[PDB]
Formats: structure tokens, C-alpha cells, sequence
């Protein structure tokens, strides 16, 4: 809804829960748990591992999503004047139309590139697999991380 | 002529006869009509799957003698009838007769 | 969908499907001493659900048998007057429709818990069906492998070092 | 080629209501107990009838 | 374990002659309205056999 | 030839039905001149709709 | 075709005497089918001069399902309300 | 609102159904079961709802045939 | 182009529709739109009436409808005449033998 | 109830969920009051 | 010992022969069971020969039947040999059925004798 | 399946507290609930309560089902009794009793009702069993038959 911000719900593995882990293999369970923990609770990792995971995520999901959303928003700006004539110009109306179109296309493109590339990044990335083997999180770690992520989202909503 | 088929009749209704009274609190279950409707839905699902879904094949080995007289091994976990060991020996002997 | 998905006698499409004939034959090759008290509880719940189900199946098949018997007599509805021919044809056809129904596998949570459980009871049941009921286990192994179940007792086991105990029907790898 | 009528088809269909009214008038012109002012203006249901 | 259950498939194959004579008898009684004795001797002999 | 004759009989019946559906309003073959009225009814609705819009303005 | 026995037996000209004078006993003229009552209660009171026939008709028999459904809506809503009230209290 | 399509009964559910003229237009050139059943049904409905006795008795004879 | 022009067209139609909505109710607009959609669906159905494939589907539907015609006989010994006499209640009183006709 | 089940789906317990649900309900009510005040002002 | 069920494979000819020769000659089999199989073998042998011979006689009569005797040679031969084929098949099937039913009774007796059937005990 | 520490047999004060708790729990039984004094009584009573809860829901759904099965299924089903498969309008076919169907559509309406009321009730029962929830009373492993004693329910002093 309009009251709260929900861009974090369907991005960065926030939707991973125990159902994703019950049916997964041991290695796949480790990969999923590590991905959720690294995206949501980076404090559980050493700072060097945090930097490595941020670098591997940015060039694949985060910054790529930002760029795709920017391009899709630029698609909606073929003509910036939009409604405009010699007799009258509509600067405020055109600004409103841009603020209604470009954010929508940005959201669509960002959600698309997350819906396409995030599962492949989780399942077919060497850095994620290596760091998951390095950390080897358990189900209790995933439960604690889920609690911490929900509490952090609540705190961000409060502030 | 339908008379000698009464064992099926006993097989169906004797199980209804051996259901105790509800308020004796042996299991506290009355699942008659619930199972009626649930099994109606389940039979819809089963018929639909049998008609328009994957169906296991019935092809088998129909030439090799005593092929399905399977004797105990680590593939069967040895949890069979105790006196079937004799059967195993027989099976062994039979499979040495056909080489 | 339904509000009673918790019920043990219920099931969805992708549950393990066993016909009533298969279920009774499977019961004919098991011992209660080899099962834990939880496995016995599963089998008893399945017994009550299945006794009600076998009671009800002819009622399910009665409309189809009635229609087929009517269509065999002709296009004349002699109610209260063609009862003799109608019910002779019924006593013939209703067994055939019940044959089709009782040979039709139906999915159940108890079916998928008894066969596919990963504890010792599941292994015992699977191996007992594998050895004493080779044909039932052939069909059941095909069904289980199709449903992404990976057990050593399956004929379609690519990780095994021992040859299968039966003919492996063609399937998509 | 279509179930939708054309202007030429609708020209013929528009004459049907007046033709039926005139047939009624012609058959029953002798009746002094018949009032045609009700036929002077009709609704859609009355025209279809 | 002595349920004494007999196979239904064998019973069904057993049932054929009795239902056959029932249906033939009904056909014989229905067609008696417009058929003669020598033409129905076929049905009578079939039921006898 | 029998197969072709059967196919042509089916085609003939289909074409007769198709022409009946698309031309029933012209003739009075149907009892009480039902389908014709239906098409006329449609026109009325269409006309009303347009008039409705104008009246709104 | 008769509905009342007093009209049926008042002046009957198809009696065996006449029909024997013609000797043609048609099947459609069986007395089993000639008279039949109305299946609605009809009793007799004493009027001012003679017996008066009073018909007791209580309910119709041609009711369709829509009437039953529309006349049942308040009962169904009362059942729903009572069950929800029991649940809440 | 709701009463228009929940309480206002449809016309067809009340009045007597009329003859389906579509099913008597194109009849096969046969005395088959369909045509015989159509004739039987027509005459039975007529004698069930007709105050005319001569036609009713003619239809009774034809119904026996 | 083909995007800014369509946006301008949508905006002009939106201004007209706002003018319409200012002097109208929600119920009237819903009724008009529902009637227009029903007319559009009827238009499509009429448009695809002369197609041979659609007519073949309708012909199969009709043939399956009239395939099963069932005869219901009268199996009582009264047969047709007894049933016919059972259906005479509404018309008995309109018959000459039921007219009030006193002998004296 | 619904919020309780939703928050229990995420790793939580029935007792802990109550406090978080109360906080979220209070926040939503405050937001609704602010929206109503803004609507009244404009 | 044999698997039981609808989906199970029926006894093949090789399995029946192997079981018959097991019951006839093997030890671990009481004298009564072997005698049962022997009596099966003795009495069944009459029916194959009897069916073949009766079919031959009936076919010899049928080759000269009032309509068969006036048929072309190919049709006459087929119609004449039909009774022989029918009776020969009847004899062979009856012999096999009698022998195998008695042999299977002996096999059940052997299985009960050595307690090789679950849900069967004294 | 471990075991818990067995406390020493209670003193007179503990026995009196147990008696007080049992009698207080005895006082709580409504007089219209006829459950006899027994070990399983409380358990039974709990079961009964849950059962009654389910019952209420069921009947509500049943009533609701009737409403939802009124115009959606049964009335359109009754649209099929207007004409026969031959196109001739519905007429009475008598079985044994040649009832006089003198009223307007007595035959058609009565046949429609005979084939609609059972259908109405059956669809309503199906709706009630499909949509009501029996989860509160369902116990797959039958763990809720354990004996609960009155003194364990109430704490005294
Ligand atoms: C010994 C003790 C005796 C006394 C005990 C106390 C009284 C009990 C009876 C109460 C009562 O009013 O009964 C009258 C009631 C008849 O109703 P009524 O008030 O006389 O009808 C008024 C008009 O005649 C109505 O005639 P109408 O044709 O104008 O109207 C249609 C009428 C047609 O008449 C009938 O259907 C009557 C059938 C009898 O049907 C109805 O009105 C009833 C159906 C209405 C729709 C459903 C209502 C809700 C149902 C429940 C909820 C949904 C589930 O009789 C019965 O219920 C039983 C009659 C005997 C049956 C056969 C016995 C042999
Ligand atoms: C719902 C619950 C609440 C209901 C509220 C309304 C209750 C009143 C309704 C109207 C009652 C009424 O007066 O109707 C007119 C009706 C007019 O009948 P009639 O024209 O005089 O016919 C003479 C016999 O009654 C003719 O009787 P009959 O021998 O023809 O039939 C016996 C009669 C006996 O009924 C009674 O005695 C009353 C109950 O009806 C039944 O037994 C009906 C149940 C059995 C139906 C069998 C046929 C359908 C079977 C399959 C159904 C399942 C669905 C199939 C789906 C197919 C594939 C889609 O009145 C009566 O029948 C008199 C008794 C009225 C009820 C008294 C209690
Ligand atoms: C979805 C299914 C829609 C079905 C109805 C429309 C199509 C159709 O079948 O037409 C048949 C038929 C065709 O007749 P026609 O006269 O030849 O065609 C007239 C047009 O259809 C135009 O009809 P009308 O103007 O006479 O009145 C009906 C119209 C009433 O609605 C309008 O007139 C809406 C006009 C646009 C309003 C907004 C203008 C400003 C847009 C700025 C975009 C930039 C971003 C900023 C805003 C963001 C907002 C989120 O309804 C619609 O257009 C339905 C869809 C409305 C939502 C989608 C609007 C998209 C606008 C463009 C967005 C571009 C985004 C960036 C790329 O039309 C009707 O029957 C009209 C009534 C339809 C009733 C529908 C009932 C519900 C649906 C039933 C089926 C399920
Ligand atoms: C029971 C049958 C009793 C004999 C019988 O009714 O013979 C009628 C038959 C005369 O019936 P037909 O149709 O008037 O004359 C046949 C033509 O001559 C034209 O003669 P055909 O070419 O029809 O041959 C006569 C026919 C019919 O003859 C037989 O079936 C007699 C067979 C020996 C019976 C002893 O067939 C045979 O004789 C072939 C019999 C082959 C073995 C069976 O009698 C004989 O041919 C002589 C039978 C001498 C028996 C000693
Ligand atoms: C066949 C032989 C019998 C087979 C069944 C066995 C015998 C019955 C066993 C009990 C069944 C039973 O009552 O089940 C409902 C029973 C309670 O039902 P309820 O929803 O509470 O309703 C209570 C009512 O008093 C009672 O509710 P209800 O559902 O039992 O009764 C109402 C239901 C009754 O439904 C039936 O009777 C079903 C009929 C179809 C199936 C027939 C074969 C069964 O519906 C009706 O009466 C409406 C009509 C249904 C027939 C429609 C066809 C047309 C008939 C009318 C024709 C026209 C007449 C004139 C107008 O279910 C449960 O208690 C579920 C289990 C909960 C406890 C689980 C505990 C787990 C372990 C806990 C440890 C601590
Ligand atoms: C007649 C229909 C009978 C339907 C089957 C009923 C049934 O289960 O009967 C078995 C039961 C018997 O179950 P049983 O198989 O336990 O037999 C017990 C036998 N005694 C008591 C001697 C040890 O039959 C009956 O109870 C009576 C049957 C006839 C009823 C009329
Ligand atoms: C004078 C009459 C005396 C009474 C006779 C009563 C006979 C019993 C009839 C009612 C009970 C029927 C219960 C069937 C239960 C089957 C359970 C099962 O798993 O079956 C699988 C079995 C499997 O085949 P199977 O029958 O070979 O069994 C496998 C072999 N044994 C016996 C060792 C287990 O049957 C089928 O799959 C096919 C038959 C299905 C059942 C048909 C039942 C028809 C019931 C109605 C008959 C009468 C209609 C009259 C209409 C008027």
C-alpha cells in the first residue's frame, strides 16, 4: 500500500523461507541460506566477505537492475514536451506525467531483471557457492537471520 | 446364482459392525460423510490423472523362468517371512538349473 | 482450494496414488511387528479411510452404470416397468464400472506418507513391496520416480551399482 | 458473409412494422370498435409484436 | 485371514449365460406381439440350449 | 466416393446452417418471424445507444 | 364426461336397455371411466332449501422451486444469524 | 439491485413452455424412432391440454398405433 | 511519434470523460458501459456467424443435442384412454351432459 | 489473527508476534489518522 | 512362494514344466505329493489322444457332409478340417488343464508341508 | 521418551489443596451438560465443546450453501423441464396413480421439485462439507485422549 515501502519484499531474496529449504538439497539449502543471510543480514559475515558479496551482487543484480530500470524509464521519455503547443506550455503537467511514467517503467524493468537473473545468480555463481562452503550456515542461522531481517525492516519502517 | 458371493458382503459391512459407540471415547472420530465427499473428489482426481496424465507402463519380462521369484539380498533388507529362507534356497537352485 | 487439506484421508493431485486393489495387496504382504507405533498409526488411519471408501465406491459408480444400462436397453425409459432388464444389465455393468474405479489409483496423504517416508518404516514398506509384489512395485516405482522421489529401492536409480530387479519402462531422463 | 445487417437490409426491415400495421388496418377496416390511434405511435416492444 | 474372497473377474465371466437367457426371454416376450411361432422357435431353441 | 459423398453431405448441411444464421432476418421462413425481429431489435439498441450519448451531451 | 355422481345418475340415456336396442357396446363408454371426482374436499351442509356443496381447498399443488427458495431466505438468514451468535456467545 | 436478479423470477419459469419449432422443421424422410417419438409426444401433450373431444379421441387411437 | 500523440489523445479523451463524470453518477456510467460491452459481444458473435468452422461447431452441438430423444410410455393397464380420461377435470363442466336440465 | 499467522510464517513465536503486531497496528492507525487529517485540510 | 496379485505374471510353460519335474523327482517332497503328480500324468494323457481321434473321425464324416461334399476342394478341405482342429484343441487343452490343476494342488501341498506360505500355519 | 521426577506423596496441606481444586472444578460444570464423573470426563467435555463449535460452523455453511445453490444451480436445472428432448412441452407421464393435474403446471412443477429438492439438499450438504473446517477437532495421532484431572486444571493457594 501507499503507507509503507514494499520494494524490498520481492528483491534480494527477502522471499526465501523454510519452504524453499525443505525441498532443497544440502548444498542447495546452504546456498539459499547463505544468499538470504548475505542479502538481508550482512553483519553475520566478515567484512572482506561482505565486500566480495556486495561486488558480486552489484555487477549481477543490484547495479544491473538499476541500469535496466534507468533504460526502461528512458524509454518513456521519447518526447519530453508531451503536451505542448505554441499558445500554451504545460511544464507542471509534463513534469507530473514524467513522474508518473518513468518511475513505473523503472519499477517494471527492475522487477523484470530481478525475476530473470536472481535465480540464475543464486544457482550459477561461483562466489556464492564458495562463500556458502566457507560459512556453512545451518537452519538455526537461517531462522535467526529471518527474525533479524524482519526486525530490521520493522525498525526502518519506524524510523 | 449370485449367492456364493456373500464373503464380499461380510467384508464390506462387518467393518462397519466393529465400529464402537462414539461417546465411548476410543478415538472420537465420525468420518463417514467427510470421507464420502473427500473420496468423491479423490476419484475425480484419480480418473482425470488416469485419462490425461502419466500412466505407469505394464511391460515386464515374460520369458525368463522364475524371474519374479526374488530372493533376499541387501536390495530387499531381509525383513521377509522368517521361513522363506528355504524358498530362497529353492530359488537359488532353480536359477542354477536354467544357468 | 479445500478447507480440509490437513485431513490425513485427503490428498492433492501430486500425492502417491494407489488403487484399492493395490492397497489391499500391499496390506497382504506386511507384518505389524516390523513397524514402529507411528507406522501402525498411519496404517490404522488408512484402514478406516479405506473401509469407508470401499463402502462408497459402488455409490460413486452407480450413475454411470445406470446410464450405460439404460443405453443398452434402448431409447425407451420404462420406469417401474423395465426394472428387470435394467437391473440385470446393472448387476452386469456396475461390476465393470467398479472394476474401472477400483483399478484406478487415487492420491492420498496417507499413501504418500506410508510409501515415501524416509524413516525405517518407509524403507521396510518399500522393500517389502519390492520383493513380494514385483508388479505393484513396478508401477509404484514408475510413479514415484515420475514424482521426483529418489529412493534406492526404485528400479530407475542411476546412482546404483547393482542392476535393476525388473524391466525399466521407458521414461524421459 | 456476416450476421450483422447492412443499410440495404435495414431498409427492408424498417418497412415490416408499418406493413404489419397497414395489414391490420386493411383486414379490420370495417370494425367501428377498432381504434388506430394506438397504432399511430408504438414502442420498440409493440413494433416487434 | 480367511476372508474367502472370490475374484470378481471370474464371477463376471461366469455370469454370461444367465444374463443372456434373461435378455433373450425379454426379447421373446416383447416380440410376441407381432411375431409367429415358427419365427420365434429360433429364440426358444437358443434359450433351451 | 462414399467418403466424399458423406463429406459433401456434411458440408451441404453446414453451409445451409451458415446461410440461415447470416440471412434469417430477410425471410419469414422461421415461424413468427423471430430472428428478423432480433436483428431489428439490435438496430434499435444501437440507435438508442448513440442517441443516449447525444442526450448526455 | 361427469364430475358429480348426482349429475351422472340423474338422466342417463346410455343405459343397457338402450344400448341393447342398438347392440353396440363401445369400449370408450366403460363406466369405469365415466365419472371421477375432483380430488378436492367437497362436503355437504344444509342450506336454505336443500343440501349445499362446500369445497374445502387449502393449498395449491403447482408450486415451483423458485417460490420455495424465495420463501426460505428469511429462515436461512435466521439460521446463519443464530449460528454466528452461538459462536460469538 | 440484488432483488432484480435474485428475487424477480424469470418469465420462463412461470408460464407454460411453447412448442420448440426448430425440432419439427427439417425432419428426416423416415419413420424412425425420433419421428415416431415426436408424433407420440405431440399427441400426448394435445390430449393432456385440449378441451376438444373428437380430436382427443382421434389422437388416442393414433397414440395406441 | 506514435507515443506522445497517443498520450495526447488519451489526455483529451480523459478531459472529456472528466466532464462527463462531473455531471453524472457512477451507476449510470456502469450501466452504459455494461450495455455497450454486451452490444460489442453481440456484434462479435454476429460477425462470426457465417464462418464455416463456427457453423460446424454449432452443427455438432445441435446434432449432439437432438441425438438422444427418449420415449416415455404408459405402462399401466389403463394405457392411453385411462390417462386421457384422467386429464378431463378442467373441461367436464363445459359439457352438455353437465348442464342444469330438470326433468320436471 | 491474520497478522499473527503472517508473522509466525516468518521465524517467530506466538508470544513474540503479539508485540510486533500491536506496534504495526498502532503505526497503521497513526498513518490512517494522518491521512484523514490531510484529507480534511485539503 | 509365488508372487500373488493381478499385476503378477502368470505361470509360463517353462515354469510349469520345471515345477512339475521338481515335484515328481526331487526329495524334500513327501510320497503323497509325488504320487499326486504321477496320477496327474497318468490320467491326463488319455484326453489329448481322445480329442485328436474324435476330431479325426468327425472330420472324416464332415468332409462328406451334404453341403461340404459339393464344395470346391479348398473350401471343402477347410470346412472338413475345422471339426478336427476344434476337437484336437479341446483334447490338448483338457489334458493340460487337468494335469496342471492336479500339479498345482501338489505344489500347494508341498508349500504347506514345508511352511513356505505366510499366513498359513497349523 | 524420558521420565520426570516423581514428587514425594503429598502432605495433608497438599491433599487439601487438591481437594479444593477438584471441588472448584466440579462446581464449573453446567447443569445442561450431562457428562458423568470419570477420568476422561474433562477430556470428553473438551472434545464436546470443540465438536459443538464445528457443528455451528457447519450449519451456517449449510444454510449459506442453500442460498448459494438456489439461483446458481437448481433454478437453471429446473430450466430443463420446460420441454422434452423432442421439443414438445412437458406433460405428465403417470407411473401407477393417474393423478389429475388440473392446475396450471402441476405436472411440470411437481416433477421439477421432485428432481430439484434432493439436488438442492445434496449440493448444500456438499458445500457445507467442502467449506467448513474440522481442523480444531481433528487429531491424526489421537494424542488428545489423555486424561486431564480437575486438580491439574485449577491452581489453589
Ligand atoms: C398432532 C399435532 C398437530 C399440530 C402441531 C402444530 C402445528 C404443526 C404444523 C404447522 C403448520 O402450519 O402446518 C400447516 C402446513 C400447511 O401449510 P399452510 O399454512 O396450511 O399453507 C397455507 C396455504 O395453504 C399455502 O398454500 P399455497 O399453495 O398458497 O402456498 C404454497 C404452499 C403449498 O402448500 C404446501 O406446500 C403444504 C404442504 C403440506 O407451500 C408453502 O407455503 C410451504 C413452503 C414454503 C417455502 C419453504 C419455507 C421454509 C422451509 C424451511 C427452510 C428451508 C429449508 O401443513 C404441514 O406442514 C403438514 C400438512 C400435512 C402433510 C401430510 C400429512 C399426512
Ligand atoms: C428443502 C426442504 C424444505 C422444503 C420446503 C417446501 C416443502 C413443500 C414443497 C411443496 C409440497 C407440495 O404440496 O407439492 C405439490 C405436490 C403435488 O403432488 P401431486 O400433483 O398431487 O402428485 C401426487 C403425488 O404426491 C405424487 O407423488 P409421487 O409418487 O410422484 O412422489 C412421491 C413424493 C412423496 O413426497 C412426499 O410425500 C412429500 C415429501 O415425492 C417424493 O418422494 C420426492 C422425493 C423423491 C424424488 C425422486 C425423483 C428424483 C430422484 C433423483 C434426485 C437427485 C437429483 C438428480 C439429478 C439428475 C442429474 C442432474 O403435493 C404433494 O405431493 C402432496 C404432499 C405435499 C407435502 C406434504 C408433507
Ligand atoms: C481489461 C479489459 C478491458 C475491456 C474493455 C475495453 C476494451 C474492449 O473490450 O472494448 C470493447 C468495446 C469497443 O468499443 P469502441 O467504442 O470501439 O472502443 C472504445 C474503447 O474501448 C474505449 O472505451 P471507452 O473510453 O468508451 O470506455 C471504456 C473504457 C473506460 O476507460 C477509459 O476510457 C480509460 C481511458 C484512459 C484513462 C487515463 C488517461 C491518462 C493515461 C496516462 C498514462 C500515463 C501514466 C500516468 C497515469 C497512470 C495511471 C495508473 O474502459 C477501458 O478502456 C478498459 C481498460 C481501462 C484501463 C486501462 C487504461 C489504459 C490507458 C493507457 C495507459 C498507458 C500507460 C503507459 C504506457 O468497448 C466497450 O465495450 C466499452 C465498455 C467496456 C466495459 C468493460 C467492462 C469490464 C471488462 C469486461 C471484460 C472482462
Ligand atoms: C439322419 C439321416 C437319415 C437318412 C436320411 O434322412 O436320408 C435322406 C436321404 C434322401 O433325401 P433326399 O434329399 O430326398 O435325397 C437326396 C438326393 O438323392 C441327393 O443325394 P445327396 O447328394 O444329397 O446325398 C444324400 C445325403 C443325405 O444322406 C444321408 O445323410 C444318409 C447318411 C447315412 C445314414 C445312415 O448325403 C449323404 O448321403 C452323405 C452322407 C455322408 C456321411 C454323413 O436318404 C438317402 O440319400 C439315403 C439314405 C440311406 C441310409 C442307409
Ligand atoms: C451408508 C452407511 C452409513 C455410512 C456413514 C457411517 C454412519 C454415520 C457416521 C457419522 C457421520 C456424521 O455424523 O458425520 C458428521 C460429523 C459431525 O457433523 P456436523 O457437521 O457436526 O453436523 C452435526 C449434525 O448433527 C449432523 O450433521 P450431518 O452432516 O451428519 O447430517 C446432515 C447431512 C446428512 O448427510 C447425509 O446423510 C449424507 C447423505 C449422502 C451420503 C450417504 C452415505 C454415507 O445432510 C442432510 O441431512 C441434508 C440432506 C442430505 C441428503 C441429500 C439427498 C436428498 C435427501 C432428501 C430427499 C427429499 C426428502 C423430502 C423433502 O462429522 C464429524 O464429527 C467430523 C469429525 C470431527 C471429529 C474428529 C476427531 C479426530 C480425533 C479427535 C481425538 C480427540
Ligand atoms: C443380510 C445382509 C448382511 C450384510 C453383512 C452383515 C455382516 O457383516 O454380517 C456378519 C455378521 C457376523 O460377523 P462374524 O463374521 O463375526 O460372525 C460371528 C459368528 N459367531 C457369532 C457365530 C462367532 O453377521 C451378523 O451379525 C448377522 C448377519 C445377518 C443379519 C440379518
Ligand atoms: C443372493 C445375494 C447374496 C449377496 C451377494 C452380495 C455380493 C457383494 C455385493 C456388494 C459388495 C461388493 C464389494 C466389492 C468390494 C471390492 C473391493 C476391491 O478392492 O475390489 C477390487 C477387486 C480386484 O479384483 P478381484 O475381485 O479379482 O480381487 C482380487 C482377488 N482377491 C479376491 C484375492 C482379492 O475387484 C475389482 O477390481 C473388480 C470388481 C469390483 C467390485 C464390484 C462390486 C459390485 C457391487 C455391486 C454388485 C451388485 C449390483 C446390483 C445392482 C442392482
Amino acid at each position: 500500500f501507499l503507507f509503507y515501502n514494499q520494494q524490498h519484499k520481492t528483491r534480494n531474496g527477502y522471499f526465501i523461507n523454510h519452504d524453499n529449504l525443505m525441498l532443497a538439497s544440502l548444498e542447495e539449502r546452504k546456498k539459499l541460506i547463505f544468499y538470504f543471510i548475505a542479502n538481508q543480514v550482512p553483519e553475520k559475515l566478515d567484512p572482506v566477505d561482505r565486500v566480495k558479496f556486495n561486488e558480486e551482487l552489484s555487477d549481477n543484480l543490484s547495479t544491473k537492475a538499476r541500469l535496466i530500470g534507468s533504460l526502461t524509464g528512458l524509454i518513456g521519455l521519447v518526447g519530453f514536451p508531451y503536451i505542448s503547443t505554441r499558445i500554451y506550455s504545460r511544464p507542471v503537467l509534463n513534469i507530473g506525467l514524467s513522474l508518473l511514467i518513468c518511475p513505473f517503467l523503472y519499477y517494471v524493468g527492475n522487477q523484470l531483471t530481478y525475476s530473470v537473473w536472481e535465480p540464475k545468480f543464486i544457482a550459477n555463481n561461483n562466489t556464492v557457492c564458495e562463500l556458502s562452503k566457507k560459512y556453512n550456515f545451518t537452519v538455526f542461522d537461517f531462522a535467526q537471520a529471518k527474525k533479524e531481517a524482519h526486525l530490521k525492516a520493522l525498525r526502518t519502517e519506524l524510523v | 446364482s449370485w449367492a456364493y458371493m456373500y464373503p464380499w458382503l461380510k467384508f464390506i459391512f462387518r467393518k462397519y459392525l466393529d465400529v464402537p459407540y462414539y461417546w465411548f471415547y476410543l478415538n472420537g472420530r465420525e468420518l463417514g460423510i467427510r470421507v464420502f465427499f473427500t473420496d468423491l473428489k479423490l476419484f475425480f482426481y484419480g480418473i482425470t490423472n488416469r485419462l490425461f496424465d502419466f500412466n505407469p507402463s505394464s511391460i515386464k519380462f515374460e520369458k525368463y523362468p522364475f524371474y519374479y521369484w526374488i530372493n533376499s539380498s541387501q536390495l530387499t533388507e531381509f525383513n521377509q517371512y522368517r521361513k522363506f529362507v528355504i524358498r530362497d534356497s529353492i530359488i537359488y537352485s532353480l536359477n542354477n538349473y536354467i544357468i | 482450494m479445500d478447507n480440509n487439506y490437513h485431513f490425513w484421508g485427503n490428498g492433492d493431485r501430486q500425492d502417491v496414488s494407489l488403487s484399492y486393489e493395490d492397497y489391499y495387496s500391499i496390506l497382504d504382504c506386511l507384518l505389524d511387528e516390523k513397524l514402529s507405533p507411528q507406522g501402525l498409526m498411519k496404517f490404522k488411519n488408512l484402514h478406516e479411510v479405506s473401509m469407508y471408501g470401499v463402502s462408497y465406491v459402488p455409490l460413486y459408480c452407480f450413475p454411470v452404470a445406470y446410464g450405460i444400462s439404460h443405453m443398452l436397453t434402448g431409447k425407451v425409459r420404462r420406469g417401474h416397468s423395465g426394472y428387470r432388464n435394467l437391473f440385470s444389465l446393472m448387476s452386469v455393468v456396475l461390476p465393470f464400472t467398479c472394476w474401472y474405479a477400483y483399478t484406478t489409483p487415487i492420491p492420498r496423504r496417507l499413501y504418500t506418507e506410508i510409501i515415501c517416508s524416509n524413516n525405517a518404516d518407509g524403507a521396510y514398506v518399500r522393500n517389502r513391496i519390492k520383493q513380494q509384489k514385483p508388479g505393484i512395485w513396478r508401477k509404484l516405482s514408475q510413479q514415484l520416480y515420475n514424482k521426483n522421489f529418489r529412493f534406492p529401492e526404485l528400479n530407475q536409480d542411476l546412482t546404483a551399482t547393482e542392476f535393476p530387479l525388473d524391466y525399466v519402462a521407458p521414461h524421459k531422463f | 458473409n456476416s450476421g450483422n445487417a447492412l443499410h440495404s437490409e435495414y431498409g427492408y426491415l424498417e418497412l415490416l412494422s408499418n406493413e404489419s400495421v397497414q395489414l391490420y388496418k386493411d383486414y379490420y377496416e370495417s370494425d367501428a370498435e377498432e381504434d388506430f390511434k394506438v397504432f399511430e405511435n408504438l414502442s420498440s416492444k409493440e413494433k416487434l409484436v | 485371514y480367511k476372508t474367502h474372497l472370490f475374484s470378481w473377474r471370474w464371477f463376471l465371466i461366469k455370469l454370461l449365460p444367465s444374463v443372456s437367457i434373461i435378455l433373450l426371454g425379454y426379447y421373446l416376450q416383447l416380440t410376441l406381439k407381432w411375431n409367429l411361432f415358427n419365427k420365434q422357435n429360433t429364440i426358444v431353441l437358443l434359450i433351451t440350449l | 466416393m462414399a467418403i466424399r459423398n458423406f463429406v459433401f453431405k456434411i458440408s451441404n448441411q453446414i453451409q445451409n446452417l451458415a446461410a440461415k444464421r447470416s440471412l434469417a432476418y430477410l425471410n419469414q421462413i422461421d415461424s413468427q418471424s423471430v430472428p428478423s425481429r432480433a436483428t431489428i431489435n439490435m438496430k434499435d439498441q444501437v440507435t438508442q445507444m448513440q442517441r443516449e450519448i447525444d442526450n448526455m451531451a | 364426461m361427469f364430475r358429480w355422481l348426482f349429475l351422472y345418475w340423474y338422466n342417463s340415456t346410455d343405459t343397457p336397455s338402450a344400448i341393447a336396442k342398438v347392440n353396440l357396446w363401445s369400449y370408450i363408454n366403460l363406466r369405469l371411466f365415466k365419472a371421477r371426482l375432483s380430488s378436492s374436499i367437497a362436503y355437504y351442509i344444509l342450506g336454505l332449501n336443500n343440501l349445499e356443496l362446500k369445497k374445502l381447498k387449502i393449498f395449491y399443488k403447482n408450486t415451483y422451486f423458485d417460490y420455495i427458495y424465495l420463501k426460505s431466505i428469511p429462515c436461512l438468514f435466521l439460521i446463519i444469524f443464530f449460528t454466528n451468535l452461538y459462536l460469538f456467545l | 439491485m440484488i432483488w432484480k436478479y435474485l428475487q424477480r423470477t424469470n418469465r420462463g419459469n412461470i408460464i407454460q413452455a411453447g412448442l420448440q419449432h426448430r425440432k419439427f422443421e427439417n425432419l428426416p424422410f423416415k419413420q424412425n424412432f425420433d419421428n415416431l417419438t415426436k408424433a407420440y409426444d405431440l399427441r400426448m401433450w394435445y390430449i393432456s391440454n385440449s378441451p376438444h373431444e373428437a380430436k382427443n379421441l382421434e389422437y388416442v387411437n393414433e397414440l395406441e398405433a | 511519434h506514435l507515443y506522445t500523440t497517443e498520450l495526447l489523445i488519451e489526455l483529451i479523451l480523459f478531459k472529456y470523460k472528466l466532464i462527463i463524470l462531473k455531471f453524472s453518477s457512477i451507476k449510470y456510467i456502469l450501466n452504459f458501459n455494461v450495455r455497450k460491452f454486451i452490444l460489442f459481444n453481440l456484434f462479435l458473435i454476429n460477425n462470426y456467424k457465417a464462418y464455416k468452422i463456427n457453423t460446424f461447431f454449432l452443427y455438432i452441438y445441435i446434432y449432439l443435442n437432438n441425438l438422444n430423444i427418449i420415449w416415455y410410455p404408459i405402462f399401466k393397464a389403463y394405457s392411453i384412454f385411462g390417462y386421457y380420461k384422467s386429464t378431463r377435470l378442467n373441461f367436464i363442466d363445459t359439457k352438455n351432459e353437465n348442464i342444469k336440465r330438470i326433468k320436471y | 489473527g491474520s497478522c499473527l499467522l503472517i508473522f509466525i510464517q516468518l521465524v517467530f513465536s506466538g508470544i513474540v508476534v503479539l508485540l510486533l503486531d500491536d506496534m504495526l497496528n498502532k503505526g497503521y492507525g497513526l498513518g490512517s489518522g494522518i491521512s484523514l487529517f490531510i484529507a480534511t485540510n485539503i | 512362494m509365488e508372487p500373488f496379485g493381478t499385476d503378477e505374471r502368470n505361470w509360463t510353460h517353462e515354469e510349469k514344466d520345471i515345477i512339475t519335474r521338481f515335484l515328481k523327482y526331487d526329495k524334500h517332497v513327501n510320497l503323497k505329493t509325488a504320487e499326486m503328480v504321477y496320477s496327474a500324468e497318468v490320467e491326463s494323457a488319455y484326453f489329448g489322444k481322445a480329442g485328436a481321434l474324435a476330431g479325426g473321425v468327425i472330420s472324416a464324416l464332415f468332409f462328406n457332409f451334404p453341403i461340404v461334399r459339393n464344395l470346391p476342394i479348398i473350401r471343402r478341405s477347410v470346412i472338413g478340417v475345422l471339426p478336427f482342429l476344434y476337437c484336437y484343441t479341446w483334447g490338448k487343452n483338457t489334458q493340460e488343464e487337468l494335469r496342471w490343476l492336479k500339479t498345482f494342488a501338489a505344489y500347494q501341498r508341498f508349500v504347506v508341508y514345508h511352511g513356505q506360505h505366510c499366513k498359513l500355519w497349523v | 521418551g524420558f521420565e520426570t521426577v516423581v514428587p514425594a506423596p503429598p502432605t495433608r496441606d497438599d491433599e487439601l489443596r487438591m481437594i479444593k481444586a477438584t471441588e472448584e472444578q466440579f462446581l464449573q460444570q453446567p447443569r445442561y451438560k450431562l457428562y458423568m464423573n470419570e477420568a476422561h470426563r474433562i477430556a470428553k467435555m473438551n472434545h464436546g465443546d470443540r465438536h459443538n463449535n464445528i457443528r455451528a460452523h457447519f450449519w451456517s455453511n449449510f444454510a449459506l450453501g442453500l442460498l448459494i445453490t438456489g439461483p446458481i444451480f437448481i433454478i437453471p436445472f429446473g430450466k430443463a423441464f420446460r420441454n422434452l428432448r423432442s421439443g414438445v412441452p412437458y406433460y405428465f407421464r403417470p407411473k401407477y396413480v393417474f393423478t389429475q393435474k388440473n392446475q396450471y403446471n402441476q405436472d411440470r412443477n411437481w416433477g421439477a421439485m421432485k428432481k430439484q429438492i434432493p439436488l438442492w439438499l445434496g449440493l448444500s450438504t456438499a458445500y457445507a462439507y467442502w467449506f467448513t473446517d474440522f481442523s480444531i477437532n481433528d487429531d491424526e495421532w489421537l494424542e488428545k485422549g489423555k486424561v486431564i484431572y480437575p486438580h491439574q486444571t485449577i491452581k489453589v493457594l
